[PDB]
């Protein structure tokens, strides 16, 4: 039986103490215990807390677990940075049935800015009777922005798709914005804005022959 | 006085030395004659805790039969790990005899005599013994055969009721006959087993009625094995050295129960079975090929005394629990007999 | 000790085949729960595959659809699933447990996990590319950028290089957006100075597998 309910976690700071539960529809002793996990690229998602055992070989002490109620509490006194990753609860559900999992939480965590870049459709594409716009998104922090295309002085209401931020190498973020145009419309409407907002002090370079 | 302990037991038998039948010769050589007057004194108002799942006696029997099988039943061919095995593959004389397991000094065997004992936990009516009762090393899958019966109710035994991964052993209070035959003198490997449908569906009707009491009057469901090898998925067994794999699909006929005077579900049941010479040993030890069958009339008749079961996962159905035949393994065969016993060290 | 591995894309409606090779001992007494991942979220029990016997289990919810598989000897596994769907793009996993059934430790838990077995499920078939040359704004700011227009290709992924990979300054292999109809739009840029030009022109670099389509299309600012 049993369910689960988790808030995303957490826009923390590189050190402060945090305490996150893995609470199930069993709001009783359940989840009686849990495994919380690391979960990385090319890596095994790597478990943190065992029950019926401590931390295995090759594991350090700073992770303690304690509950009461359904009030579980995965606790960090000393936050760490490569906690800039994803963490999930694992269910016993009475050794079944059946075993559930948590909502996942990540902590990498009011001021701009990116270096913004905008560019117009290539001729060859217009030689292909098509046209492709690029409003790129780059060199900002955090990877949390609100994209806004506009008709220079008026709204834009379509032709557009927002990514999941797919960060740069520099741990400052990366993203790309693109607008849908008819070649007719590409050159029917004089100018197309692309205000990707990073902490609302949003500057843009636009394109208009 | 004592404390829970594990130690190595010995075996006893009335095995006959001239029989070449392997159990006779073996027990003739590996086990001893019986004690004609073994003593048992009951201790008044004493309660003791048990754990049927850890009695190395099991480990000893499994190990022993395995060692035997590994050294006695050379197939014409064995495929194992990185090696390849070839040979002549000869005929044998085969017929199990009862085996008793008995304890040495400084240890004793404790027995739960609680008629309704589940195999773990306290037993109010406990006795002590020097040697066990006679246990047939009945090798079977799905079903436990020719075992001891519960003296009162059919008993359900399991390591973790919540865990569908834990095998359920069903202890019968009534034996059920299965009659398997390759008739004298065309498929030379074709055989069949006849079973009485009525006895089975009746006891089983009773078991279901009983199961609901444990499953909140929830719907009780049987399902076919999800899949797998014939070796694990079928009732697999040996008669005079020849290997049977029998399909138990027909048995979980849900429609055949409700006391509804009905068709299909009736009469003497004749189930078709077939034989395979080549198998993967469940010991995980590889593959075996044995030589071909005898001329003539082939027959093995058995009493059914126990069952191994696997449960379907998938909670929140809230009305039903779903089950599929097949449970653990032969250790359960020895376990099904052992729920009331444990070895202790005398201190 | 534990390597999952699989290929990415096939069309929906069909069926599939999945591995996870591990250590023999881990195959001795540990069933392996297959679970799956979704874009950035927490796991799903699909079923269990025992190390022994091959007694299979997974939820009844595939009764007509399912089959489970393995290899005892070769220390290796297979899974197979029916009814693929265009929306079914994400990573799968395998996990063990001593299970109060291994050692005298007696714990049940997902000890080690899979590297992940990627998925990319598209009804669309392999696709010939739409490549285009991004006229950079030829143009204080004595330093500018150009890149390529990665359009209309299928399936994943795209390779990017510059000066045959020799170029990396401000070079950035930018994200793909597998856009609605199913065309990823991937990007890459590279930054250049006011001083290098007249000789210094620049290209984006790709090879599309199911078509063996090796593209290097010249990016120019317009006539
Ligand atoms: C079980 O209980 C009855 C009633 O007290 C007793 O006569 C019997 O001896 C007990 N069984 C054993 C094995 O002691
Ligand atoms: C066998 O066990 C069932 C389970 O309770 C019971 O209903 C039935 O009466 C038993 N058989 C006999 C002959 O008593
Ligand atoms: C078992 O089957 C044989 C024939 O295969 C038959 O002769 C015999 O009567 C059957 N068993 C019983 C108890 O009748
Ligand atoms: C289940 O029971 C019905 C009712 O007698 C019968 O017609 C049907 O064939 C049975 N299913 C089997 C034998 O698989
Ligand atoms: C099964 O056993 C019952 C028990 O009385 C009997 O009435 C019936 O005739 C038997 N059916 C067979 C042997 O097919
Ligand atoms: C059960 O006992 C009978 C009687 O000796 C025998 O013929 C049969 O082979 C035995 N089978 C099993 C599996 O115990």
């Amino acid at each position: 039986q049993s369910a689960l309910t988790q808030p995303p976690s957490a826009s923390g700071a590189p050190g402060q103490r945090v305490t996150i539960s893995c609470s199930g529809g069993p709001s009783n002793v359940g989840g009686n215990y849990v495994y919380w996990y690391r979960q990385f690229p090319g890596t095994a998602p790597t478990l943190l807390i065992l029950r019926d055992d401590q931390r295995p070989s090759g594991v350090p002490d700073r992770f303690s677990a304690s509950k009461s109620g359904n009030s579980a509490s995965l606790a960090i006194s000393g936050l760490r940075p490569d906690d800039e990753g994803f963490y999930f609860c694992a269910t016993y559900d009475s050794d079944g049935s059946i075993r559930l999992f948590g909502g996942g939480t990540a902590l990498t965590v009011p001021k701009a800015a990116p270096s913004v870049t905008l560019f117009p459709p290539s001729s060859e594409e217009l030689q292909a009777n098509k046209a492709t716009l690029v409003c790129l998104i780059s060199d900002f922090y955090p990877g949390a922005v609100t994209v806004a295309w506009k008709a220079d002085s008026s709204p834009v209401k379509a032709g557009v798709e927002t990514t999941t931020p797919s960060k740069q190498s520099n741990n400052k973020y990366a993203a790309s914005s693109y607008l849908s145009l008819t070649p007719e419309q590409w050159k029917s409407h004089k100018s197309y804005s692309c205000q990707v907002t990073h902490e609302g002090s949003t500057v843009e370079k636009t394109v208009a022959p | 006085v004592w404390k829970d302990a594990d130690t190595t037991l010995f075996c006893a038998s009335d095995a006959k030395a001239h029989e070449t039948e392997v159990h006779n010769v073996w027990a003739t050589h590996a086990c001893v004659p019986t004690d004609p007057n073994p003593q048992e004194i009951h201790l008044e108002n004493v309660t003791e805790n048990f754990n049927m799942w850890k009695n190395n006696m099991v480990e000893q029997m499994q190990e022993d039969v395995i060692s035997l099988w590994d050294q006695s039943l050379q197939p014409c061919v064995k495929l194992t790990g990185g090696s390849v095995i070839k040979q002549a593959c000869p005929k044998i004389s085969f017929d199990p005899i009862p085996i008793h397991y008995c304890t040495p000094a400084g240890y004793v065997i404790l027995k739960c005599n609680d008629k309704n004992f589940n195999g773990t936990g306290p037993c109010k009516n406990v006795s002590s013994v020097q040697c066990t009762h006679g246990i047939k090393p009945v090798v079977s899958t799905q079903l436990l055969l020719n075992g001891s019966l519960a003296e009162e109710e059919i008993i359900i035994r399991s390591e973790n009721l919540t865990n569908n991964a834990k095998t359920i052993i069903v202890h019968l209070n009534k034996s059920v006959e299965i009659n398997c035959t390759r008739p004298s003198n065309g498929d030379i490997r074709k055989a069949y087993c006849e079973i009485n449908g009525t006895k089975w569906n009746k006891v089983l009707k009773q078991v279901t009625e009983k199961l609901k009491e444990h499953f909140n009057n929830k719907t009780i469901i049987f399902q076919p094995p999800s899949g797998g090898d014939l070796e694990i998925t079928m009732h697999h067994f040996n008669c005079r050295g020849e290997f049977f794999y029998c399909n138990t699909t027909q048995l979980f006929n849900n429609t055949c129960i409700g006391n509804e005077t009905m068709k299909g579900c009736n009469g003497t049941i004749t189930l078709p079975c077939k034989i395979k010479q080549i198998i993967n040993m469940w010991q995980g030890t590889g593959q075996a090929m044995y030589a071909p069958p005898i001329d003539g009339k082939i027959n093995c008749v058995s009493n059914i005394t126990g069952i191994l079961l696997t449960r379907d996962g998938g909670a929140n159905n809230t009305s039903n629990e779903t089950f599929r035949p097949g449970g653990g393994n032969i250790k359960d065969n020895w376990r099904s007999e052992l729920y009331k016993y444990k070895v202790v060290q005398i201190e | 000790q534990l390597e999952q591995s699989g290929t990415a894309v096939r069309k929906p409606g069909a069926s599939v085949t999945l591995s996870c090779q591990a250590s023999g001992y881990n195959f001795v007494k540990y069933i392996i729960h297959w679970v799956r991942q979704k874009p950035g979220l927490g796991f799903e029990w699909v079923g269990m595959i025992d190390p022994y016997r091959g007694r299979p289990w997974s939820a009844h919810k595939f009764q007509g659809r399912l089959s489970l598989s393995r290899d005892t000897s070769m220390e290796i596994l297979y899974m197979t699933l029916t009814s693929l769907k265009s929306d079914d793009t994400a990573t799968y996993f395998c996990a063990r447990a001593e299970a109060a059934s291994d050692s005298h430790s007696r714990p049940i838990m997902f000890d080690h996990w899979g590297q992940g077995s990627l998925v990319t499920v598209s009804s669309a078939s392999t696709k010939g590319p739409s490549v285009f040359p991004l006229a950079p704004s030829s143009k204080s700011g004595g330093t500018a950028a150009l890149g390529c227009l990665v359009k209309d290709y299928f399936p994943e992924p795209v390779t990017v290089s510059w000066n045959s990979g020799a170029l990396t300054s401000g070079v950035h292999t930018f994200p793909a957006v597998l856009q609605s109809s199913g065309l990823y739009s991937l990007s890459s840029v590279v930054t250049v100075p006011s001083s290098s030009l007249g000789t210094q022109t620049y290209i984006c670099n790709v090879n599309h597998k199911p078509s063996n389509t090796k593209v290097d299309k010249k990016v120019e600012p317009k006539s």
